């Protein structure tokens, strides 16, 4: 909840409630009750909706990719970045680090494309989302051995149904996932630098289990990420500039605001 | 082995979670903790209101 | 076979729901926890802390740090008008890109108090007297100090304290305020004139700049999430 | 020695009685009252000025014809350029208050008629042109009497007030008012009404200049009559009065 | 996997139904109540509460005050018919569109008494009986005072007390009755009647008028929810 | 329950429960027991179907659009009220304020176009409905990044499956909803005049996830409105006259009721 | 953590919340509380039935 | 850690802060207060604006020079027309207030110069 006021009344004393040193590094703590005679009110406000789960734990698409029926693009293939997305990367921004559980839902589209193919009768799709983490065998073709996922996890899915969903554990080496890194990948101070030095999730392949109809098919696996059970230490300033990479800070310089005219016009221009 | 806790309001909802893992379960929505004074204030030496700052 | 039923809503996919799903990574043992400084548990632990704010929004100020100051000079008479923003914390130029602002951003309402910390960057011989005053909606902005008079407002005193807060209350008809505008909901207008010119001895700069900070209030409090309009994208980065 | 028919109302420097009348209506079965700590959002310390402005404000008379459709009084604004109340009302961003409201009308026993005497929260009125919406200066009346239209106002290209008085301005049914508190002046057995509204409205406290939220409406539903002799000008005299006024957020005059 | 089988029913959105749905915004923050003068607990508050009857439907004064109000005059006869309209609160055009009439054209079934308050508003000199009475179903409605008789009456002596209610009575074979006409659910007639002519003096007017008002008793209820038949709508606002 | 009636017999007093003044603005309480000989009945009715829960809590449709598979009206939008269909519109104007929960229940459905295209063979389509409140950025195509709801709410619907359904709280920043104001939005009584001075809901967008197939689909999202859990004040007469505008009182005169002919008349005409 | 409350005759109907959130539960089908006393009689002197009402 | 030189002075809507200052010097050891229903004759019931009368007005400023004699303001007329103070003085037959006087002057450490802040009980010229 939120802090009530205190009714006030008038003041005539060498208490400075209102006169302060800003160089100390310390935030004011002046309410209105300081510097103006208050009423009392009851605040039932409260700061629910602004807790770091409420503001964090919402399903955004973090990237997405096509496979085909037919061609060359029969399986697709992504290297896991909450990094490629504007909206959620700039939220976790707000933190340093930050440490989390994940819940994974994917939206498979599929969209009947243009052919000259006659008597085209689509039998229903059924897809594999395969995860293979860091070190493990990569499918180079939509029916290499690797598809078998033994031992990698793998989600199968006919169309139609409830969209696949599973959440997954804090997978990091750290005790915490690292959003920004001042620093290299060698003791050279040489190689990469920045947080693609930390990024290694591995990669998620994608495919058709089975081809369904003559004419062909185009599908498109969009990636829902929605951080539960979160943790966040070392806030920071929201990301004013505009997002150029997507495995580095790299920015073209922009104002710190919009502008008005003078510094006494009431209104934005 | 249920859990009953109480609805965001201006009563109660039973919970009983299926999975062996603790990553699947659900968000934690209602941790309103709070502590400004570590980024409010970050000051060794206290600093009152109604004080001068610097004496 | 337990005869169930379903309800509309089934198989649907809420960005928002709050669901039980199958762990992927079975018996995983997470890497143990570590204390780390400064953690965060609230998005108001961040808005409550001072950031400067750029009143000097003015031209090509904005693509420098001119923007942060506000001038001061020693003038012959006193009653001029020092700056003027509304009271539009997530919507005015001023206030949209400070700690607070950006926060507001990503919710719709917005309810509570906010201080504005002004400091005398000045040398330290100088002296003055500044009326810091808010007026609220109704009747346009004061256009002189007499009309700023009136408001709620608070004379600083240039001293050895440099900084003079100048606390803008929860004076509103509704619980909350929408963060976008609307004329509904509107807010008010601080002003800032000279109560008593600046005095400056011989031989010591006669124009200054003071410097506004932004923090919320114990009251202070955001509702209704929304995605902020302050960042795009045409394409996914790479 | 006692009559349900007199009255004494005292308020602040007015006085007011009656020796012919009905009940005071009090509002919803509310009385007026200040704002509670508890339902309070604006943090200032409000003025309640008490005697100099909850105090019976007598408005301006208007005549009863034998063809008037009825008259209509915007509440805050009526009062909004009357004494201390019409000042506090420009110098505040917000205001609270509750009315006595006491309509008069005497005739004699030879008279004859009948007027609805309401108070409607919020009444807002629809334009003789679809497209548009009535102007401030259409709707409004500072203490003169906005009157009613016997017949439908034509639809050109303005933004006049449809006051034909069976829609009552409102699109609804005029004979319906009967739920909003109110009273009836049946010249038969009746001299005045007395109506005490509590403050209505879904916000603590509102802007007075831009927010009218009560309607006092006299409309007379049994037509003015007598026989030649009877006395023919039969006056209706407003007296209103302010109860529990608060006001929050003091800054320079005015509404803009 | 728990072993389940589904019902007919299933994934049927029916607009009546009472289900749980997720919140779309989980732990939004309601703005606290506030205690607003005249809440309604149940739509039978409003149906008690009187609300002028346009008796005079008659032609063009139904675009008028004057649906309002009912013509009482001083005769040369007693015994002739003031006015009369059928008990069919939610159906006959007299009712359909009271404050009682516009709630019941959205249900389906009625139960209950009315209370038909009589105002006369002529001079305080005028003065008049007159029979006020409700005839049940049966044989037609009463044509003469000395039909009217043998109903339900009451006799209404014009004086101080200015208003009488004739309250009607439940006389039904059933426990309700439709809102929309049958005759089977058939109601019954309600008449008036001069009892002894309109006595006035000279120099005070001879021709006066009466107002009914109509609500209900504390045994009213209604029942079956349907939707009313008086708002229409060719395309969607805008 | 409804109140039984009592047992009545002869009476020959003073005692006038029949004649009253109406001038009071006090309703008459008279009961059948009062002006005749009433026997005692036991009721059992009930007045439970007409408490402002029942009445109000029914799904009406507020209004509805489309969007297609290719073109221009690609995606949907509609600024949120309640105030386009007469039917719901006219039972919460029975209220000058209303305070509730909504539940929003969506009916997409969609048809196949005339097209010259041969060999069509339409993959399942998935929509996604999304929430804007008052100020967030808003989809200038079915492809903008403002899709990825990042942190606006959004459902994500596959056909043939059931009606997308969720609840919302009270949204509004003042303590009930204003169904009429009686007043403008600038303090110089200017601007707008009326109860649009108070919408501010926002936007709702919807959009196919995928387009499916090679011939042309139009698809219309209904959207229906529930009120649970109601509170009502102020109440008023229901609408007479028809609605002319949905964000305006605008209406065009009309008649008390219908006619007959004479007072005498006991029948409709 | 349910709730067993009476059905609509002329038994019981248990119930249990799965949502976290008030504003997720069903309907208040069952409240038959009522007070026309706000509108049919808001008269600040009391009026008897059996007097009256002018005297 | 405090200071003589100190200040804050919170009046309604109005605060007002000193860096350097005496004390405050109280009228004649009175601080003023309401009338007592012992010393009342008028016997209507009085309007008390409070926060809205009892606020700090802030007059115009006026230049010190090398050559300026002095000036003088007179005390319910200089805020006649300022705020509802000014409002309620007008409306109303008699009126009965004290005041925080607060005269602001600030200079340098170069600067000299004394002002003598007098407050005369009618000061008939
Ligand atoms: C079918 C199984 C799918 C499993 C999905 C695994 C996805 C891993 C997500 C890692 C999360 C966000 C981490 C950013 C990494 C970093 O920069 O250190
Ligand atoms: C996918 C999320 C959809 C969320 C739907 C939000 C709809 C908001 C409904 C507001 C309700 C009725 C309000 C009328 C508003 C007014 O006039 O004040
Ligand atoms: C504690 O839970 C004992 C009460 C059990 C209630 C019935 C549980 C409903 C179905 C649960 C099975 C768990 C699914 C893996
Ligand atoms: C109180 O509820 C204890 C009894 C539990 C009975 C079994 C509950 C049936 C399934 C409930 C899970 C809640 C869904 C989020």
């Amino acid at each position: 909840r939120v802090a009530d006021t205190v009714g006030t009344g008038p003041t005539n004393s060498e208490a400075i409630p209102a006169l302060t040193a800003a160089e100390t590094g310390h935030t004011s703590q002046v309410v209105p009750s300081d510097t103006m005679q208050t009423r009392h009110v009851k605040n039932y406000h409260s700061r629910s909706e602004s807790t770091i789960e409420n503001f964090l734990c919402r399903s955004a698409c973090v990237y997405f990719t096509e496979y085909e029926n037919s061609g060359a693009k029969r399986y697709a293939e992504w290297v896991i970045t909450p990094r490629q997305a504007a909206q959620l990367r700039r939220k976790l921004e707000f933190f340093t680090y930050v440490r989390f559980d994940l819940e994974l839902t994917f939206v498979i589209t599929s969209t009947q494309q243009p052919s000259t193919t006659q008597n085209q009768d689509a039998q229903i799709l059924t897809h594999q989302i395969m995860y293979v983490p860091p070190g493990g065998p990569v499918p180079d073709k939509v029916d290499s051995y690797v598809w078998q996922t033994s031992t990698n996890p793998s989600v199968f899915w006919t169309e139609g149904n409830a969209p696949p969903r599973m959440s997954v554990p804090f997978l990091s080496i750290g005790n915490a996932y690292s959003n920004f890194y001042d620093g290299w990948s060698e003791f050279s101070r040489n190689g990469v630098y920045g947080i693609n030095t930390l990024n290694n999730m591995g990669t998620l392949y994608a495919r058709h289990v089975n081809a369904g109809s003559t004419g062909p098919i185009k599908s498109t696996i969009r990636i829902y990420f929605k951080p539960k059970h979160v943790k966040a230490w070392i806030p920071r300033p929201p990301r004013l500039c505009q997002y150029e990479k997507a495995k580095n800070v790299n920015f073209q310089p922009s104002g710190v605001t919009t502008t008005r005219q003078s510094i006494t016009t009431m209104t934005n221009t | 082995g249920a859990q009953v806790s109480t609805q965001k309001t201006g009563i109660h909802y039973t919970n009983i979670n299926y999975y062996k893992d603790a990553a699947s379960n659900s968000a934690n929505r209602q941790d309103f903790t709070q502590d400004p004074s570590k980024f409010t204030e970050p000051v060794k030496d206290i600093m009152i209101k109604s004080l001068p700052a610097l004496n | 076979g337990l005869p169930t039923m379903n309800t509309p809503g089934s198989c649907q996919f809420l960005t928002s729901d709050d669901f039980q799903s199958p762990s992927a990574m079975p018996q995983y043992d997470v890497t143990p926890e570590m204390r780390i400084p400064g953690e965060v548990k609230n998005l108001m632990e961040i808005a409550e802390v001072d950031s400067v704010v750029p009143v000097q929004n003015v031209g090509e100020k904005v693509n420098s740090m001119e923007a942060y100051q506000i001038p001061v000079r020693s003038n012959e008479g006193s009653g001029t008008q020092v700056f003027g923003f509304p009271l539009q914390p997530g919507y005015s130029s001023v206030f949209s890109r400070t700690l607070l602002g950006e926060i507001l951003n990503y919710y719709t309402h917005w309810s509570g108090s906010i201080k504005l910390t002004f400091m005398f960057c000045g040398s330290a011989m100088a002296t003055g007297k500044f009326l810091l005053a808010y007026s609220p909606p109704g009747a346009g902005a004061p256009t002189k100090r007499v009309d700023a008079m009136l408001g709620t407002h608070v004379v600083w005193d240039v001293g050895l304290q440099s900084s003079c807060v100048l606390c803008i209350p929860w004076i509103s008809q509704t619980h909350y305020r929408y963060v976008a505008s609307d004329e509904y909901t509107a807010g008010g207008f601080i002003t800032c004139w000279y109560q008593t010119n600046i005095v400056v001895p011989a031989d010591a700069q006669s124009s200054c700049y003071i410097m506004c900070f932004v923090s919320a209030c114990n009251d202070f409090s955001v509702r209704l999430l929304k995605d902020t309009p302050f960042i795009s994208q045409e394409n996914f980065f790479q | 020695g006692y009559s349900d028919r007199v009255r004494s109302i005292t308020l602040g420097n007015s006085t007011i009685t009656t020796q012919e009348c009905a009940n005071v209506v009090v509002g919803y079965g509310v009385w007026p009252d200040y704002l509670k700590d508890s339902e309070a959002t604006a943090e200032d310390q409000p003025t309640q000025p008490d005697v100099a402005t909850c105090r019976f404000y007598t408005l301006d008379s208007v005549q009863w014809q034998k063809t008037s459709p009825g008259w209509w009084w915007k509440l805050p604004d009526a009062l909004s350029n009357l004494g201390l109340f019409g000042q506090n009302m420009q110098y505040h961003y917000l205001g609270r208050t509750g009315y006595t409201i006491h309509v008069q009308c005497n005739a004699s026993k030879f008279h004859q008629g009948c007027l609805l005497v309401v108070c409607v929260p919020e009444a807002e009125m629809g334009c003789a042109t679809l497209n548009n919406t009535p102007s401030s200066a259409e709707l409004l009346g500072g203490d003169t009497a906005k009157e009613f239209a016997d017949k439908p106002v034509a639809s050109g290209s303005n933004k006049l007030v449809q006051r034909v008085v069976y829609n009552a301005g409102m699109g609804v049914g005029v004979g319906n008012l009967t739920i909003f508190p109110h009273q009836w002046i049946n010249l038969r057995t009746n001299n005045s009404a007395t109506i005490v509204m509590p403050y209505t409205n879904s916000v603590p406290m509102d802007n007075m200049f831009r927010h009218n939220n009560v309607t006092l409406m006299v409309i007379p539903f049994v037509p003015l009559d007598y026989c030649p002799g009877s006395t023919t000008y039969v006056p209706i005299t407003v007296t209103i009065a302010p109860m529990c006024a608060e006001y929050n957020g003091l800054r320079l005059a005015g509404h803009q």
